[PDB]
RNA sequence: CUUUAAAUCCUUUAACGAGGAUCCAUUGGAGGGCAAGUCUGGUGCCAGCAGCCGCGGUAAUUCCAGCUCCAAUAGCGUAUA
RNA sequence: AGCAGAGUGGCGCAGCGGAAGCGUGCUGGGCCCAUAACCCAGAGGUCGAUGGAUCGAAACCAUCCUCUGCUACCA
């Protein structure tokens, strides 16, 4: 606890999780090429409702 | 500093423990002129004065302090002084032998704002014994 | 049930006068009158009466406003007065729930 | 080499000049308006978010961090007329 | 140094010969979902004390005690 007026407590007592070494994302023209391929090339005919691009069910 | 003393001198009540001499009584009411020894603390002119033994009855404010016919403003511990007490206007004036007697120990009626002024601005002029008298009267006056 | 104590910035106080608009003033045990606040967990669940012992939080940048944490009942206030976390001259005045 | 008062800048042109091409693309946001996780940990009407509705009460799709995703892109966010 | 007013239930008060009462406060119960109002009961009295005038005293008288108002009389 400490006090009700402790400033910045939740920023200061949360756990520190380090970053992850990830691959360089290509930016510019080929990113639009990847977006076009993933949207309008690899589409499969489904039924009902299409899940979102971040649908982590 | 002298100017700030001049405005805030009316609020600052100095601590005191001061003891009535038997039969050294020269007046009874309006004014009360009476020869009293100072057991502890120091007396300053304009002090509100009270009796703890009779449910914190107030006798009035002092006007003039005389040490063997000499007008001395400060009456310190160990000195037998003559104190002239004027009753507070608007209240009932007090008599000797009915509201208070010779066996009573009369103390200064300090206030919380006076304690604040003594702690904040009058830190230089008060002794450790005077601060102990302040704490003792604060437990007597039931001030938290 | 438990006896929570003070901390390095948390002290004790006694309510003097009940105040409107979800606030109160309480007499701290240092000689300073502090305007306290009712905690949002205490706005309807439990009530605070006049002259009761409560736990109060403080601000480290000002001393004009404060905030109440919890409230002590009669037996635990007497037990904490017996331990010595409270001054002996502090009048608890037997705060209790009547019938 | 060219330019120019003389340079510098651009263009031309020798020699060197990249693989995880570390020669590393940021700014906001993910409940609705309004494009985009009912993911995983911490606090528990506190800290804070929130232009507006509103979100936090010891299982937070809105807080604080990690992964993924979304909008524009050498640009993006905020305040005022 | 002294005078005047008062002393009855926790508080204020009526109060005089054939008589411990009033308003408020406290506790227990009922009524209501609960509180106040209301209803039913109870607790709490040296009538400040002593002595006398009396068949009959809280009352008529004398003294003392306590509280509140007054003569101004001091460094």
């Amino acid at each position: 606890h400490g006090s009700l007026a402790r400033v910045g407590k939740v920023r200061g007592q949360t756990l520190k999780v380090a970053k992850q070494e990830k691959k360089k994302k290509r930016t510019g023209r080929a990113k639009r090429r990847m977006q076009y391929n993933r949207r309008f090339v690899n589409v499969v005919p489904t039924f009902g409702k299409k899940k979102g691009p971040n649908a982590n069910s | 500093k002298k100017q700030k003393q001049e405005e805030f001198k009316h609020i600052a009540v100095f601590p005191c423990k001061m003891k009535i001499l038997p039969q050294y009584i020269f007046n009874s009411r309006d004014p009360i002129v009476m020869g009293v020894t100072v057991e502890a603390g120091q007396v300053k002119q304009g002090t509100p004065m009270c009796v703890p033994s009779k449910n914190f009855v107030d006798i009035g404010i002092v006007t003039s302090i005389e040490v063997n016919h000499k007008q001395v403003d400060v009456a310190k511990k160990g000195q037998e002084v003559c104190v002239k007490i004027e009753p507070i206007p608007g209240e009932s004036p007090k008599m000797f032998g009915r509201h208070f007697e010779a066996t009573d120990i009369l103390v200064s009626k300090i206030s919380r704002q006076s304690i604040d002024a003594l702690k904040d601005w009058f830190r230089d002029e008060m002794q450790k014994s005077d601060w102990q008298l302040i704490v003792e009267l604060k437990k007597v006056f039931e001030i938290i | 049930r438990e006896l929570v104590f003070k901390e390095d910035g948390q002290e004790y106080a006694q309510v003097i006068k009940m105040l409107g608009n979800g606030r109160l003033e309480a007499m701290c045990f240092d000689g300073v009158k502090r305007l306290c606040h009712i905690r949002g967990k205490l706005r309807k669940k439990v009530w605070i009466n006049t002259s009761d012992i409560i736990l109060v939080g403080l601000r480290d940048y000002q001393d004009n406003k404060a905030d109440v944490i919890l409230k002590y009942n009669a037996d635990e206030a007497r037990s904490l007065k017996a331990y010595g976390e409270l001054p002996e001259h502090a009048k608890i005045n037997e705060t209790d729930t009547f019938g």
